[PDB]
DNA sequence: ATCGGATGTATATATCTGACACGTGCCTGGAGACTAGGGAGTAATCCCCTTGGCGGTTAAAACGCGGGGGACAGCGCGTACGTGCGTTTAAGCGGTGCTAGAGCTGTCTACGACCAATTGAGCGGCCTCGGCACCGGGATTCTCGA
DNA sequence: TCGAGAATCCCGGTGCCGAGGCCGCTCAATTGGTCGTAGACAGCTCTAGCACCGCTTAAACGCACGTACGCGCTGTCCCCCGCGTTTTAACCGCCAAGGGGATTACTCCCTAGTCTCCAGGCACGTGTCAGATATATACATCCGAT
């Protein structure tokens, strides 16, 4: 059964931050579960706020607002800046 | 239909007779009265056997032992008294009823006594020690008649409050309460010979045979007169199946058991026929009337 | 027409295609914005960077290359904002970060 | 549901043949025969408490067992020690023979049950299957025609009361493959259904005819299986109803009383006693009254109709 | 469930309530075990009949001098307990009732159950609002301070 | 119009009134300001999150439904405001 | 559209029965199972004098039908006389029932009675309106002289398992020889044609401008 | 001679009547000013619904009486009738508020 | 063209059509079970009945015709099941149920 | 602007249970908000479950299961009964 | 195969091990069984809810994702199991 | 002469090594039997994943050490080093578990 | 432990009212009817995880066993806190007045929706090998009696 | 308090399988049209908020003061820690059966989507009593003398 995960991108960004490091597959699964958790969190919050806004379209403004609702302080600030830079890069082409 | 004819007339109680009972062997007739005296008489010739005294007040009931050896006497002195019928000795005097004791009966094994009193409580008594083993606030009115079932497992009780209550013997458990849509003062009650039915007299010129397993009246018997006094009723079985009772009209009524129809009317008593007794073996019926008669009459039929 | 991943044009590591797939399959809206998966995936990559960095810090502090869940639990209970985000979350093989109470000490 | 203050140190009780009197043993070693609502007799039985008491069929004799391994027969009218015997391996139980009061079976602690007579001070040692049980309960059937003996190893022997010959046999199971200590064997005063209390806390109801037709070393199934599936509570003492269609168990763990039926086996009801009382003894009125002995105190549980 | 509650009520009715001499009048229903509010006190059980047959029965009892024990289930049915009933025929009335009558539907048949208006304690005499229409007069001795002096 | 120091605008009598409502008999002084802090901290979140809603609402006034959805997201939902 | 009625003759309208009311078109008898219920015919009288019958085919002792008239507002679950808009007879002894009140101003009823029902309403009692009851044509007498306004229709109430049926005039057994009274079928097709014209006039009103009717009297 | 009720007694009755009452126990305007002061920290010149701020104050006071309640309970486990700040702190700790 | 609402078809009060439109606009599933709105609305009817019933109990316990939110708080705090259902829920104008601890009473 | 509610329905069921007892608008809106919240509860739960079943359709069995998840014991039991009743009454349409 | 009394299968040494992990020095006996009860009560919910999931899952085996969604619904979510 | 460390000291080191260790502290099979016993209460003969039950036991023990932790804290506020059941009960109370 | 006095609180009463129950005309969401697709349901197949058992081990649990350590009870004091009464103070009513900003309608348009054609990023599966786990042994450091 | 001893840290060496890397092998991602439409935006209201200001007063702050709980200390009991021993069953490894889980392929019942019509719901007026409020009153309860 074709099961999808992210541990490959985990290894990728690890090498991006720590090239000389290994991981326990256990820890990879833990991190992936964490990925899923934050994803469902942000998605549910975005859908809920759009419902409050009666919006049927979830866009990057919703993304940023919901992250700010979820992440604290500089975590949220850095995340907002990063998402902004990335969507700018993608929209540049 | 019976043809009961007067054979022997018995008398001698200085006061109103309250009960007459045939000995289970049919050898004697015990007659109690308010004169504090009991009288044993010959059951076939009307021969006065003896008088047993010792009770301090009037006697409201007397009952034989199954072996025809003992007699319990419930008197208005609030006492019972167990007597040896052969010696006339007061073997026991049962104290504990707080008021006039009106009825008394032995268990089918003759080793136990049930007693009803004016105290509206039924007391259950030993015989060999004469000790009260149980006491029950049975009724809301003075008890009229108490009696055992065929074996001694059930005790039926009647009282002036109109209630007919069947109680467990081993536990005193009030098993059943028979009601007939009114409150007719029940002056007499007893089990059927087969223990399947119950005959109860109410003070409205009415007798009622109830099914125990059904708890409903099966048959009714009228034509007599009984509204104030404790008039006894007996099952005539030695010949045809009849229901014999006294009546306030000086008559001795005999109904058919099944058809409930009057099969004979024995006349000759001048006062209310207060007590009745059916012979256990012969077609003999002792009918005792009240003080305006003071006589007991033996009747013998051929069927 | 060569096909490059949209995350490449976003210059990111997590598959934004899989993201948007889960999004549409998630029953959140009738139609997902274009750059919304991009933004949220960027947030995800950033926070993963933060947590993995903390984990590597802990593991190297413990002179460990392979990072066991204990390191991650310790870092979790070491970051106050992350803890606040995850204090309601339980951690397998987490144990408890060393916390000693005052009156507990001997004399 | 009604207790009695007039008796103390209640340890074991036994109904008479007609459920009119109750002989209860006391820690002083006295018999208190109480009537169903005062004490009828007091007998100086032993200095040792009495742990086993049985009425005679005529009710004029009571067999009592002290903790001093002293068994004694007493006339209920007089209270005299008719006979007295002593054994090793202290007696666990006595039991008059239901159809011959001269005979009485005795289950001792460590030795095999022995059937004695009162006329002649003889004794017949009943056989033991495994020769190493050291704990076998035994009982007459309803008519005293057979003897049912259950060991600590789940083995069940049905002997004939006269010859002690093995007329039936089978071992009860814990389901999988294991044995269980036969806590007690009880019979019905009416019919042929009997019950077994075992160490598995599961009461097993059988019909003795089915064991007789099952023969020796067979697989007889129970008429019923009864337990507290909720609490998994042991049963210090159980007994049938007088008719034999209701069964009660005494949860000494929580001092409660469970009441099931026989045919269906569904739980009739539950009676809760004093949470602080330790349940010891249980008996049913033979003809809906239930006597309980707990912490030396007796309680009565009746059941009334719609009237009164 | 109303069926389960009704089974429980019919099981506990015989030991929950009693009938004794009443200071209200004659004999009446008293509480023998503390009854909680809203719980089933007692069914007024009896003969379930149609309404059109009431009068023919009533006049019948009027010809027999027997009092009518009838309660209107609804515009179509009545529980007549004159000849066949239960202890509920001895529930007095009070202007301040701790009980109240309600009709329930069990398996299609209607049952008139007196429930407890409040937490009733042992020994209390059970009384409800008969809601008898105003006639032209039965004096009341319920003892309540709000007593209308008359059921009607 | 720059505001300040309304935290101490919370009167100690008000605090003790709330405490009595909570069923408290004896209280120390050290609590109140501490209390206040917590209070602040508590509201510290919601308003922000609330205006965050208003953030996405693109509006200048703040509404109840904001704090409704906040307390909801804060797992402290409230009734009676739509 | 049209009000076409699923009936070969003017019969007991199925549209106005209770869900606990059974019919047998072998005799168009009506029966029930629990308590009382009410059914009505297809037609309804507004003026004039007319007449019908009820034939009873089964009347056990625990079976008591009731037969009479009832205006609309008559709850078809009630026993035909429980309200003030219904006037019937109880088929145990001839007893007039109205407002649930029974009155013995009547004759006696028989188990096999073929009962005739005459009723005259004029073109606050309706003036000169009355109801007369016959047993097999023999005059059982006047039932109700006081008759309230509003259209009435013949109705039958069932108790537990009652078997009765309504019947028109051309197959009668003891008919009155009056030239003015009308059978059930006649008033039936009269009302049917009237409602046909009602549909005509309503579709006219909504469809074409204008309306106009002759010199009012008829 | 002047009378003074024993300590707590008056406060006890205050507790009783406050569990009896249901309305707010905070003056409206001070709370509102505090809210707006907090608001300008995140963004200045923001308006509010009276309903909104009523909700804020009600929900706050609810959380606050809950905190007072379970801190009272903890102090019971602390066997004292006086409250201690550590009780509140550790209560939040158990409330996951740390 | 005879009309009959699904609520009447269920003989209930809560608007099956309205709640169906609501869940449709709620973006939870692509298709829906037609009887699911009926079922859920029935559940709502039930629970609302219980809570309002307890509320009215407290209300006439206080001789109050119109129910006050304090009645609501008391009701939701008395029942174990409903309190468990709404433990972390707060109620406007709720207040606290009567509760005095043992040691609070002077001896 | 039309704003839907259930005050009509809550008042209906009020009368159905208590024709005598009144209602306040504050508590009315409380009821409305509450039922909205619990409906969203059940909606999210059932959708989550069906997503676990990966079933794009949401049926009544899901509702029963998820309310059983939601309600404390006997309530649910009682609840499901009437619910069944409902669909039976509606399937018998 | 009917199971029972595995609650006491929880060893007091295990309980005190968990307590030491929680940083506890002195413990009383009365706790353990009490502890156990709580334990039971705690799991009392989840498994049921879990199998409730499995209920709707129409399956005979019980999976981790069940308890995942339970703890989620129980507000005690866990990571590392999909 | 035999040596015995002072009380707690050994338990103190146990605490230290347990905060050092991370694995489970419950025997697998007893926990599993308990789980299946609980399961048959709601439905009998239900199977499980070893991963599932491992998750059950891990999450349990986590909740349990959290309870032990904050009850330790409360007992600090109780000024005792011995634990009392009331501490656990009231902790659950603050944990909303009552 | 009681009684007397103070005080605070539950009650009846009167009226005021403004929420509030009630009824309307008008609107549109709901019902009713019809069409399609395709999610769901069923069934046969495979797999394969689980559940079951069996034997050997010991680390672990049970149990016992002092015994110092603290839970706890009590006991003195004192400081901090209720309280009732002073004081002054903003809180609330209320009513005024402006408009900034919600809040509504009407476009029009960019923007995914969606589908179709294309495929390489990614995933199951297969080696592989090296940090890592275990072990044994030596050296270090805490701790409890001087 | 300086050693003895004990639990621990660390070091080297052994052997392993998971971490990882690479390989077939897609379907899901991309690309590109194409279309109806969500909302972006403009442009109006109006109203609710926002502030103003005055008037009344219940409320708040502080004082003094009793006082009584918090706290601190002592001695006791018991009891749980630590260690020793004995018993056991968790574990672990292996085997085996099947029963369920997952899969795929059909098949079609039900729902989405459309269009029509209207009737229940909703905004909106409208009397009107549940209860808010105030007052005097009767009852309950604390606090101190006896």
């Amino acid at each position: 059964t074709r099961k999808e995960s992210y541990a490959i991108y985990v290894y990728k960004v690890l090498k991006q931050v720590h090239p000389d490091t290994g991981i326990s597959s256990k820890a990879m699964s833990i991190m992936n579960s964490f990925v899923n958790d934050v994803f469902e969190r942000i998605a549910g919050e975005a859908s809920r706020l759009a419902h409050y806004n009666k919006r049927s379209t979830i866009t990057s403004r919703e993304i940023q607002t919901a992250v700010r609702l979820l992440l604290p302080g500089e975590l949220a600030k850095h995340a907002v800046s990063e998402g902004t830079k990335a969507v700018t890069k993608y929209t540049s082409a | 239909k019976p043809n009961y004819a007067l054979k022997f007339t018995l008398a001698g109680h200085t006061k109103a007779v309250s009960s007459v009972k045939f000995s289970p062997n049919g050898e004697w007739l015990a007659s109690s009265s308010a004169d504090k005296l009991i009288k044993i008489w010959g059951a076939y010739d009307g021969k006065f056997e003896k008088t047993i005294s010792g009770h301090k007040l009037g006697i409201s009931d007397v009952a034989w032992s199954s072996d025809s050896n003992l007699l319990v006497s419930a008197s208005d002195d609030k006492t019972l008294k167990i007597w040896d019928v052969s010696s006339g000795k007061c073997l026991k005097t049962l104290k504990g009823h707080s008021n006039y004791v009106f009825c008394c009966n032995f268990n089918p094994q003759s080793n136990l006594i049930v007693s009803g009193s004016f105290d509206e409580s039924v007391r259950i008594w030993d015989v060999k020690t004469g000790k009260c083993l149980k006491t029950l606030p049975a009724h809301s009115d003075p008890v009229s008649a108490v009696h055992f079932n065929r074996d001694g497992s059930l005790i039926v009780s009647s009282s002036y409050d109109g209630l007919c209550r069947i109680w467990d013997t081993a536990s005193g458990q009030c098993l059943k309460t028979l009601i007939d849509d009114d409150n007719p003062p029940v002056s007499f009650v007893k089990f059927s010979p087969n223990g399947k039915y119950i005959l109860a007299a109410t003070l409205d010129n009415t007798l009622k045979l109830w099914d125990y397993s059904k708890g409903k009246c099966l048959k009714t018997y009228t034509g007599h007169k009984n509204e104030k006094y404790c008039i006894f009723a007996n099952f005539s079985v030695t010949g045809g199946k009849w229901i014999v009772s006294g009546s306030e009209d000086n008559l001795v009524y005999i109904w058919n058991l099944q058809t409930k129809e009057i099969v004979q009317k024995l006349q000759g008593h001048t006062d209310v026929v207060i007590s009745t007794a059916c012979h256990p073996t012969e077609n003999i019926i002792a009918s005792a009337a009240l003080e305006n008669d003071k006589t007991i009459k033996l009747w013998k039929s051929d069927c | 027409a060569k096909a490059k991943t949209r995350s490449s044009r976003a210059g990111l590591q997590f598959p934004v295609g899989r993201v948007h797939r889960l999004l549409r399959k998630g029953n959140y809206a009738e139609r997902v914005g274009a750059g919304a998966p991009v933004y949220l995936a960027a947030v995800l990559e950033y926070l993963t960077a933060e947590i993995l960095e903390l984990a590597g810090n802990a593991a190297r502090d413990n002179k460990k290359t392979r990072i066991i869940p204990r390191h991650l639990q310790l870092a979790v209970r070491n970051d106050e904002e992350l803890n606040k985000l995850l204090g309601r979350v339980t951690i397998a093989q987490g144990g408890v970060l060393p916390n000693i109470q005052s009156v507990l000490l001997p004399k | 549901d009604g207790t009695l203050d007039c008796i103390s140190m209640a340890l074991t009780c036994t109904f008479n043949r007609w459920g009119t009197l109750l002989a209860v043993g006391c820690n002083d070693g006295r018999i208190v025969i109480w009537d169903f609502r005062g004490i009828a007799k007091i007998i100086s039985a032993h200095i040792h408490p009495v742990c086993s008491l049985c009425w005679s069929r005529d009710g004029h004799k009571l067999v009592s067992a002290s903790t001093d391994n002293i068994v004694s027969q007493w006339d209920v009218l007089s209270g005299d020690c008719d006979q007295r015997f002593r054994f090793p391996s202290p007696i666990l139980k006595v039991q008059y023979h239901p159809r011959d009061q001269n005979k009485v079976l005795v289950c001792p602690m460590k030795s095999a049950p022995v059937m004695l007579t009162l006329s002649d001070s003889k004794h017949v040692v009943l056989p033991v299957d495994d020769d190493s049980d050291l704990n076998v309960v035994a009982s007459f059937d309803r008519r005293g025609e057979y003897i049912y003996t259950g060991n600590a190893k789940g083995k069940i022997l049905v002997l004939k009361t006269d010859s002690q010959d093995l007329v039936a046999s089978f071992r009860v199971t814990t389901g999988t493959s294991n044995t269980t200590a036969i806590k007690s064997i009880e019979f019905a005063r009416k019919g042929s259904c009997f019950l077994i209390n075992t160490a598995d806390r599961i009461i097993r109801v059988y019909d003795g005819r089915e064991i007789l037709t099952c023969g020796r070393d067979g697989e007889p199934e129970p008429m019923q299986k009864l337990q507290d599936l909720v609490n998994r509570t042991p049963w210090k003492k159980c007994c049938f109803s007088g008719d034999g269609e209701y069964i009660v168990a005494g949860s000494a763990r929580q001092h409660a009383l469970y009441i099931w039926e026989k045919s269906i086996g569904n739980l009739v009801k539950i009676l809760h006693g004093t949470r602080g009382e330790l349940l010891l003894d249980v008996a049913w009125h033979p003809v809906p009254i239930i006597a309980s002995i707990s912490s030396g105190v007796v309680s009565i549980w009746a059941q009334n109709q719609v009237e009164n | 469930p109303m069926p389960m509650r009704f089974r429980h009520l019919k099981k506990t009715s015989k030991e929950a309530v009693g009938v004794y001499r009443s200071p209200i009048h004659g004999r009446g229903l008293f509480c023998k075990r503390n009854i909680d509010a809203g719980e089933m006190v007692i069914e007024y059980a009896g003969i379930v009949i149609r309404s059109i047959l009431t009068d023919k029965r009533e006049k019948y009892y009027d010809s027999k001098g027997i009092g009518c024990y009838m309660f209107r289930i609804d515009d179509s049915e009545v529980v007549d307990a004159t000849m066949h009933g239960n202890a509920a025929r001895f529930i007095n009335h009070s202007c301040e009732p701790n009980c109240y009558s309600r009709v329930i539907n069990i398996d299609g048949q209607k049952h008139i159950v007196i429930f407890a208006m409040r937490k009733i304690y042992r020994g209390e005499e059970l009384t409800y609002d008969y809601k008898f229409p105003i006639e032209d007069k039965l004096p009341c001795n319920c003892g309540a301070k709000k007593c209308r002096k008359f059921l009607n | 119009k720059v505001l300040r120091d309304n935290i101490q605008g919370i009167t100690k009598p008000a605090i003790r009134r709330l405490a009595r409502r909570g069923g408290v008999k004896r209280i120390s002084g050290l609590i109140y300001e501490e209390t206040r802090g917590v209070l602040k901290v508590f509201l510290e979140n919601v308003i922000r999150d609330a205006v965050t809603y208003t953030e996405h609402a693109k509006r200048k006034t703040v509404t109840a439904m904001d704090v409704v959805y906040a307390l909801k997201r804060q797992g402290r939902t409230l009734y009676g405001f739509g | 559209l049209y009000r076409a009625c699923l009936y070969e003759r003017v019969l007991l309208a199925l549209h106005d029965r209770a869900p606990q009311l059974k019919i047998s078109d072998d005799r168009l008898t009506v029966v029930g199972e629990k308590g009382y219920s009410m059914v009505r015919a297809s037609h309804g009288v507004r003026k004039g004098a007319w007449y019908f019958e009820i034939t009873v085919d089964e009347m056990p002792p625990d079976t008591a039908a009731r037969l009479g008239w009832s205006q609309p507002l008559g709850n078809l679950q009630a026993p035909l006389g429980y309200d003030k808009f219904s006037y019937s007879w109880r088929s145990k002894k001839g007893t007039k029932f109205h407002q649930s009140i029974g009155k013995h101003y009547s004759s006696g009823y028989g188990q096999g009675d073929v009962l005739g029902f005459y009723i005259n309403l004029p073109e606050k009692q309706t003036p000169h309106s009355e109801i007369i009851f016959y047993k097999n044509g023999v005059n059982q007498g006047v039932a109700y002289k006081d008759i309230f306004e509003g259209v009435y229709f013949p109705a039958i109430s069932l108790y537990k398992s009652c078997t009765v049926s309504i019947n028109f005039g051309p197959c009668f057994k003891y008919p009155p020889k009056d030239l003015t009274y009308r059978p059930m079928s006649d008033m039936g097709w009269g009302a049917v044609v009237e409602h046909t014209l009602a549909d005509v006039l309503y579709h006219v009103e909504t469809e074409v401008d204008g309306r106009r009717s002759p010199p009012w009297e008829p | 001679k002047p009378h003074r009720y024993r300590p707590g007694t008056v406060a006890l009755r205050e507790i009783r009547r406050y569990q009896k009452s249901t309305e707010l126990l905070i003056r409206k305007l001070p709370f509102q000013r505090l809210v707006r002061e907090i608001a300008q920290d995140f963004k200045t010149d923001l308006r509010f619904q009276s309903s909104a701020v009523m909700a804020l104050q009600e929900a706050s006071e609810a959380y606050l009486v809950a905190l007072f309640e379970d801190t009272n309970l903890c102090a019971i486990h602390a066997k004292r009738v006086t409250i201690m700040p550590k009780d509140i702190q550790l209560a939040r700790r158990i409330r996951g508020e740390r």
